[PDB]
RNA sequence: GCAGUCAAGCGUUAUAGCGACAUUGCUUUUUGAUUCGAUGUCGGCUCUUCCUAUCAUACCGAAGCAGAAUUCGGUAA
RNA sequence: UUCAUCUAGACAGCCGGACGGUGGCCAUGGAAGUCGGAAUCCGCUAAGGAGUGUGUAACAACUCACCGGCCGAAUGAACUA
C-alpha cells in the first residue's frame, strides 16, 4: 500500500475544523467527523493557537500528528491565555520571552534548519518572534540579534 | 529619437557590481591558503534546496559558486598569474556552472560522497527521454494520467492559453474544463527533448530524470599537484 | 463602502436576534402595504392608468401663467 | 477627400507695422524689468580632448611658477 | 447659461434613473442596504442635488451680472469666473461619483425577484446541494462547486407548476453565528427568508460532506426557526445516494425525529442524481405553497 | 443573466483565440500610436493632448522619487 | 505654587511629554510622552527612578492609576498606560515590570479609566468602550457599542476620589 | 478670484528671489430635501450659398457593451 | 555636454536558478508575496522582495526584482543646440 500525506492549517483543540478538508475527503472516502476528532486529539496541546496539521493515510486509516512551526512554537511559549474568538479579536502578541526558551525552541526547529549553526536558527527564530511582535528579553528582538552578532550572547552548544 | 524605451520596475533590490565580484575573489583566494584539497564541480541545471543540502552535509567545508572568468582569474589563468604552484591546471579545467570545494577530507570520502549523491529531477531540453508520456483523452487533469483521476484534480482553465499556445497543444474549454479530442503523446523514451517538450513535462510534474554533480579534478595544497577525477562524466 | 477596494464585510448595526428582525421586517412590510394601498387610491386611479391606454392630459394653457413674467 | 481652406502667408502691411511696434514696446519693457528686478547673478577641459593629461600638467606647473613668481 | 444648462441635464440624469431606496419594497430596500451601505447611497445622491443646485445658483448670478459689464474684457472674466466656479463644484463631487458608477454597474446586473409571486426559498449549510437542486429544478446557470460559498449572491430560477409561473431562489450558505458576528454574505440570505413569503425547503445532508455535522445542522435549523413563521417549510435531506436517513445512529435518528416534532413542517428525502425524487420534492413544496396562497385569499 | 456573468462566462468557456496575441501586439503598438498622435493631433486636442502628457510624465517622476 | 517659582526640571524624555500624573498616595509622577515611554520621577528629589517603561509602539495618550482602597497595605499601585497603537499596558512600579497589555482595540484609544470595583474602562477610536477585570488576568470582559464616531473622553461618578485616593480637602 | 502649501526647474556661495505640475480654505453640506435697474436698435416673409465647432443618416473605436437600448469618442458637411 | 557599465564580459536575446524559517502577525466564509492593516526580520547564497504584475474561491502555475550559462564589443541615462 501507498501512504498519502495532508498538510492544514488548523486551530487547536476545536472540532469541526476538518470543513475545509471535504475536497480532500470526497475521492479519498474517509470519514469526516473521525478526521476532525483525530485532528482535535492530536491539537490537545495547543489551546487557540493555529498549528500545522499533518494527516497521514495508508490503506484504510487516518493518522494526525502536529508539526512545528517557528511562530506556532513562539506563540506557544508566550504562554498567553486561551481565547475565544467570540470573546477576543485583534489580539496582540506582545508578551516576554526569555533566551533559554527561544534557544528550545531553535533546538526544535534545527532538525529541519538550514543554518550550519545554532546561533543561526537561533537568530532565525528571533527574527520570527520578531515578525510575531512579541520582546525577547525584556529587549527588541532585533537587538538581542545585534548583540548576538557583536557577541556579547553566546550560544552553548557548539 | 526613435529608440526603445526601457521597461522601469519599481523592486526592492539592485543590481550587484564589481565590489561583489572582488568579494567572491578574495574568498577564493583566502580559502585556497585555508584549506588542503580544492574541488572543480561541474552544477548545471541545479536546484537551490538541492544545493543547500549539498552545503548542509559538507558543513566545515567552504562551496563557492560565481562567475566562471572570476573564479579562473582568482585561480590564475596563466602560469605566471597562479596563485600557487601549477593550479593553471585546475583553473582551465572549470567550464560551465562551476562550483569550488575547498576541504580538508579524504579523496576516497570526498569520491565516495560525490559517486553515491543522486536526487530526482526535472528533464533538461537535450537530454534523453526517461519515459514515454501521453496527455489521455478526455477531461486534462493536474497530473495527466499519472496518478487515478479520481484522485486528481483537474486542470485550472487559466492554463488553458498557455497550453494552447505555448506548448502546441490541440486543446478546448468545455464547462470551464481543458479537453483534448484524442490523446496527446508528449515524448517517446529515448527521445532528444526541445523545449516545448521540457516545459509541458515540467507542467505536468514529472520529474524522471537524475541528478548528479561532476567532478572535474582537484588540486593538493602541499602536493601541488591535479589528478583528474572523471565523475559522473558519461 | 463599496467596491473593488471595499472592506465592509459586516453591517453596521446588526438586529439584536432573529425575533427583532422579523417583527421589524413584518411592521415595515405592513407599513408598504398600507402606504402603497394609499397612493393607489389616487395616483393609479389617475397618472398611471392614462400611459396604458396612451392618453394625455391637454397642454397648460399659457393665459394662467399671466403676473408670472420676469 | 474634400480639400479646406489654406491660411493665406501674404504679408499684410497693417500686421507687419504692428508687429514692429508690439516688438518695440517688448523690448522696452524688457529693458526696464532688467533694470528694476533682484536676481541674483568655467566649463573647463572636455572630456573628449585628447591632451587633457598635458592641459592639467601645464596649469599645474604654471601655478606652481606663479607660487614663487610674486614672492620672489 | 449653456455650460449651466449641460451640468444640470447630466445631474438630472443621474437623480431621475437610480432607485428610490426608501420608496421601494422592503425587501429590496435590504438588499440594497446590504450590498451598498444605504447612509453612503443617499449621501452620495445628495451631494449629487446639491451640485445641481450650486451650479443653477452660480449660472443665474454671472448672467444678472454680465447684464452691467462694460467691455469685452470684463465680460469675458465674468464667464470665465462663472466656468471655473463651476469646475470647482464638479471637483468636489470626484469620490461620488465614483462610487455611484460601481452601484450602477452592480446594480444593473442584479437579478428581477418579485416579492410578491409564488416563491420556493432555498437554504441550509454551504456545500449541502442548494445550487445543485436549483440547476435540476431551473434553469439557472449557478455554478456548483465542492468549497464553501461559490454562491455570493442571490440566484434566481424559473419553472411552471399546473400552467403557474414559480420563482426559485438559491442563497449563499448560512453558518450558526449570532446576527452581530454575521456578515452581509449570510445577510442576503437572512433578509431573503425573512422577506419573501414562500416554501423555505431547508436542505440537510447526513454525509457530513459539506464539513458541517448532523447536530450542526438541526441547530442551525433550531436557530432560524423565528424566521419561517407564516410560511411555508420543508426539510429536503439530500445525498442519499451516499447515505439515507434509514441507516442513521440512534440518536442522530432522534435528532432527526426532533427536527420533525415542530409544526408543521415535513421531512423528505432527494439525490440530485434522482430525477424523479427532485421532481417530487418540488411538486410537494409548489402544492404546500398554493394551498397556503388559496386558503390566504379566500378568507 | 445575473450577477458577474461575463466573469463566469470567461471561466466556463474561456476568451476568443486571438485575445492575448492581438492585445499584446496592440500594447506593442502604443508606442508608435502615442508618437502619430502627439505628430498628428491639431488645434483644441493637440493641445490637450500635450498637457496630459506632461502631467503623465510628472506623475511618474514623483512616483519614481 | 507657594512662591510661584520652579522647583524641579524633569528633562528624561526625548520627545513632547503628552501626559503627566501624579500618584493617589503623592509620591510619584508618571510621565507619558509622545516617543512611546513612561518615565516615573521621585518629586522630592526631582529624580528619575531607574529606565524608562517600554512595550509601546506608539505615543501614549492617557495615564491612570490604581486606587489606593483596592491597593493593599505595605504595597505601591500599578499605573495603567495607554497609546495610539491601541493597547493598554499595565505596569508593576515595585518591579518596575509589565504585567498585563490588554489589546482587544482597533484603532488609537482615547483614554483608560481604573474604576474601584477592580475594573478599567478603554475608550478608543473604533467607536467602542471595553470593560476589562483584572482580578481575571486582563481579559475583556464586555464591549459597549453605542456610539456613531471617535470616542475622546469618559469620565467615572468616583473619578475624584479615585484620584485623591486617602488625602482630603484639609491634606493630612 | 484672493490667501496659502508642495517642488521639477530658474537662480547662487549670501538655504535670498522667481517658479510649471499638483494641492488646501472661502464660495458650498451631508441622507437625493425643496424672477432684483441689459439706456439703446429688434423682428418677420421670400430666396441662395458657405463653415464644421456633427443633431440625424454611413462606417469605425471604447465601456459590466448578454440581448435590446444607451453613453463617450474618431473619420465625415 | 556631463555622467555611468564594460574580455576577472557592453547592451539585446534564449536557457537555467529565483531558496529555507514561512501558509511570518492581525483580520476573513475563504486570503499561502500578490482584497486589506501594521511589522518588514533571520539564515543560506551566485542571487533571490516577508514580493513586480498575470492568475486561483484559496493553493498551484507563470512572471520580474536579482544571479548564472551561451553569445562577443561597444552600450545605456539625463541634458543642450
Ligand atoms: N453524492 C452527491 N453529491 C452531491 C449531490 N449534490 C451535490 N453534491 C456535491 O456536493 C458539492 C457541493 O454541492 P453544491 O451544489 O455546490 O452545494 P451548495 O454549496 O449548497 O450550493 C459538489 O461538489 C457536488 O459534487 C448529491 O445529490 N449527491
Ligand atoms: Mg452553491
Ligand atoms: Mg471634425
Amino acid at each position: 500500500n501507498e501512504v498519502k500525506y495532508l498538510y492544514l492549517r488548523a486551530v487547536g483543540g476545536e472540532v469541526g475544523a476538518s470543513a475545509a478538508l471535504a475536497p480532500k475527503i470526497g475521492p479519498l472516502g474517509l470519514s469526516p467527523k473521525k478526521v476532525g476528532e483525530d485532528i482535535a486529539k492530536a491539537t490537545k496541546e495547543f489551546k487557540g493557537i493555529k498549528v500545522t496539521v499533518q494527516l497521514k493515510i495508508q490503506n484504510r486509516q487516518a493518522a494526525a500528528s502536529v508539526v512545528p512551526s517557528a511562530s506556532s512554537l513562539v506563540i506557544t511559549a508566550l504562554k498567553e491565555p486561551p481565547r475565544d474568538r467570540k470573546k477576543d479579536k485583534n489580539v496582540k502578541h506582545s508578551g516576554n520571552i526569555q533566551l533559554d526558551e527561544i534557544i528550545e525552541i531553535a533546538r526544535q526547529m534545527r532538525d529541519k534548519s538550514f543554518g550550519r549553526t545554532l546561533a543561526s536558527v537561533t537568530k532565525e527564530i528571533l527574527g520570527t518572534a520578531q515578525s510575531v511582535g512579541c520582546r525577547v528579553d525584556f529587549k527588541n528582538p532585533h537587538d538581542i540579534i545585534e548583540g548576538i552578532n557583536a557577541g556579547e550572547i553566546e550560544i552553548p552548544e557548539n | 529619437r526613435s529608440k526603445r524605451s526601457k521597461l522601469v520596475t519599481l523592486a526592492q533590490t539592485d543590481k550587484k557590481g564589481r565590489e561583489n565580484k572582488e568579494r567572491i575573489f578574495d574568498e577564493v583566494r583566502e580559502a585556497l591558503d585555508t584549506y588542503r584539497y580544492v574541488w572543480v564541480l561541474h552544477l548545471d541545471d541545479v536546484r537551490t534546496p538541492v544545493l543547500q543540502e549539498i552545503r548542509t552535509s559538507w558543513a566545515g567545508s567552504k562551496l563557492i559558486m560565481g562567475k566562471r572568468k572570476v573564479l579562473q582569474k582568482a585561480l590564475g589563468e596563466k602560469r605566471e598569474e597562479e596563485y600557487k604552484e601549477n593550479l593553471y591546471q585546475l583553473s582551465k579545467l572549470c567550464s560551465g556552472v562551476t562550483g569550488l570545494l575547498f576541504t580538508d577530507e579524504d579523496v576516497n570520502t570526498v569520491k565516495e560522497y560525490f559517486k553515491s549523491y543522486v536526487r530526482s529531477d526535472y528533464s533538461r531540453p537535450n537530454t534523453k527521454a526517461p519515459l514515454t508520456f501521453t496527455i489521455p483523452e478526455g477531461i486534462v487533469y493536474s497530473r495527466g494520467g499519472q496518478i487515478p483521476a479520481e484522485e486528481d484534480v483537474p486542470m485550472i482553465h487559466s492554463l488553458e492559453p498557455t497550453m494552447r499556445n505555448k506548448f502546441e497543444i490541440p486543446t478546448k474549454i468545455k464547462a470551464g474544463k481543458i479537453t483534448i479530442d484524442s490523446p496527446y503523446l508528449v515524448c517517446t523514451e529515448g527521445e532528444k527533448l526541445d523545449v516545448r517538450q521540457a516545459l509541458i513535462l515540467k507542467q505536468f510534474g514529472i520529474a524522471a530524470s537524475e541528478f548528479k554533480v561532476k567532478v572535474s579534478a582537484y588540486y593538493d595544497n602541499d602536493s601541488s599537484t591535479v589528478e583528474s577525477t572523471n565523475i559522473n562524466m558519461e | 463602502a463599496f467596491g473593488p477596494k471595499a472592506q465592509r464585510k459586516r453591517p453596521r448595526l446588526a438586529a439584536s436576534n432573529l425575533e427583532d428582525l422579523v417583527k421589524a421586517t413584518n411592521e415595515d412590510i405592513t407599513k408598504y402595504e398600507e402606504k402603497q394601498v394609499l397612493d393607489a387610491t389616487l395616483g393609479l386611479m389617475g397618472n398611471q392608468e392614462d400611459k396604458e391606454n396612451g392618453w394625455t392630459s391637454a397642454a397648460k394653457e399659457a393665459i394662467f401663467s399671466k403676473g408670472q413674467s420676469k | 477627400m474634400r480639400v479646406r481652406k489654406r491660411q493665406s502667408r501674404r504679408t499684410s502691411t497693417k500686421l507687419k507695422e504692428g508687429i514692429k511696434k508690439k516688438a518695440s514696446a517688448h523690448r522696452k519693457k524688457e529693458k526696464k524689468m532688467a533694470k528694476k528686478d533682484v536676481t541674483w547673478r568655467d566649463p573647463g577641459i572636455p572630456s573628449n580632448f585628447p591632451y587633457k593629461a598635458k592641459i592639467l600638467e601645464e596649469i599645474e606647473a604654471k601655478k606652481m611658477k606663479d607660487l614663487e613668481e610674486r614672492e620672489l | 447659461k449653456y455650460t449651466g444648462e449641460g451640468f444640470v441635464e447630466k445631474f438630472e440624469d443621474i437623480l431621475k434613473g437610480f432607485p428610490n431606496i426608501n420608496d421601494v419594497h422592503p425587501f429590496h430596500r435590504d438588499l440594497m442596504d446590504t450590498l451598498y451601505e444605504k447612509n453612503h447611497y443617499k449621501i452620495s445622491l445628495a451631494a449629487i442635488s446639491r451640485a445641481k443646485s450650486l451650479v443653477e445658483q452660480v449660472a443665474r448670478d454671472y448672467v444678472r451680472l454680465l447684464k452691467f459689464g462694460q467691455s469685452l474684457f470684463q465680460c469675458k472674466q465674468l464667464k470665465r469666473a462663472a466656468l471655473g466656479r463651476m469646475a470647482t463644484i464638479v471637483k468636489k463631487l470626484r469620490d461620488p461619483l465614483a462610487y455611484l458608477e460601481q452601484v450602477r454597474q452592480h446594480i444593473g446586473r442584479l437579478p428581477s425577484i418579485d416579492p410578491n409571486t409564488r416563491t420556493l426559498l432555498i437554504c441550509g449549510y454551504p456545500n449541502v446541494g442548494k445550487s445543485s437542486f436549483l440547476r435540476c429544478i431551473t434553469k439557472s446557470d449557478v455554478d456548483v462547486q465542492p468549497y464553501a460559498f461559490t454562491t455570493k449572491s442571490l440566484y434566481v430560477g424559473h419553472f411552471d407548476y399546473k400552467y403557474l409561473r414559480f420563482q426559485a431562489i438559491d442563497t449563499p450558505g448560512i453558518l450558526d453565528r449570532p446576527t452581530e458576528e454575521m456578515n452581509n454574505i449570510e445577510m442576503q440570505s437572512i433578509y431573503a427568508i425573512a422577506h419573501l413569503r414562500s416554501c423555505v425547503l431547508y436542505f440537510m445532508d447526513l454525509s457530513e460532506q459539506c464539513g458541517f455535522t448532523i447536530e450542526a445542522q438541526v441547530k442551525l435549523f433550531h436557530s432560524i426557526k423565528p424566521l419561517f413563521a407564516n410560511k411555508s417549510v420543508m426539510v429536503v435531506i439530500n445525498k442519499t445516494d451516499i447515505i439515507r436517513p434509514e441507516d442513521l445512529d440512534e440518536e442522530r435518528a432522534q435528532l432527526l425525529e426532533s427536527v420533525k416534532e415542530v409544526p408543521g413542517v415535513e421531512i423528505m428525502t432527494s439525490s440530485c442524481q434522482l430525477e424523479e425524487n427532485v421532481m417530487e420534492v418540488r411538486n410537494k413544496a409548489c402544492e404546500k405553497l398554493l394551498a397556503s396562497r388559496i386558503e390566504n385569499k379566500l378568507k | 443573466p445575473q450577477n458577474d456573468y461575463i466573469e463566469r462566462h470567461i471561466k466556463q468557456h474561456g476568451k476568443r483565440l486571438d485575445h492575448e496575441e492581438r492585445k499584446r501586439k496592440r500594447e506593442a503598438r502604443e508606442s508608435h500610436k502615442i508618437s502619430e498622435r502627439a505628430q498628428k493631433l491639431t488645434g483644441w486636442k493637440g493641445k490637450q493632448f500635450a498637457k496630459k502628457r506632461y502631467a503623465e510624465k510628472v506623475s511618474m517622476r514623483k512616483k519614481i522619487k | 505654587c507657594d512662591t510661584q517659582t520652579p522647583m524641579h526640571t524633569l528633562k528624561g524624555h526625548y520627545n513632547w511629554v503628552l501626559c503627566v500624573s501624579w500618584s493617589p498616595d503623592g509620591e510619584v509622577i508618571a510621565t507619558g510622552s509622545m516617543d512611546n515611554t513612561i518615565r516615573l520621577w521621585d518629586p522630592k528629589s526631582g529624580q528619575c527612578l531607574g529606565d524608562a517603561l517600554r512595550g509601546h509602539s506608539k505615543w501614549i495618550t492617557s495615564l491612570s492609576w490604581e486606587p489606593i482602597h483596592l491597593v493593599k497595605p505595605g504595597s505601591k499601585p500599578r499605573l495603567a498606560s495607554s497609546s495610539k497603537d491601541g493597547t493598554i499596558k499595565i505596569w508593576d512600579t515595585v518591579s518596575r515590570v509589565c504585567q498585563y497589555t490588554m489589546s482587544g482595540h482597533t484603532n488609537s484609544v482615547s483614554c483608560v479609566k481604573w474604576g474601584g470595583q477592580g475594573l478599567l474602562y478603554s475608550g478608543s477610536h473604533d467607536r467602542t468602550v471595553r470593560v476589562w477585570d483584572i482580578n481575571s488576568q486582563g481579559r475583556c470582559i464586555n464591549i459597549l457599542k453605542s456610539h456613531a464616531h471617535w470616542v475622546n473622553h469618559l469620565s467615572l461618578s468616583t473619578d475624584y476620589a479615585l484620584r485623591i485616593g486617602a488625602f482630603d480637602h484639609t491634606g493630612k
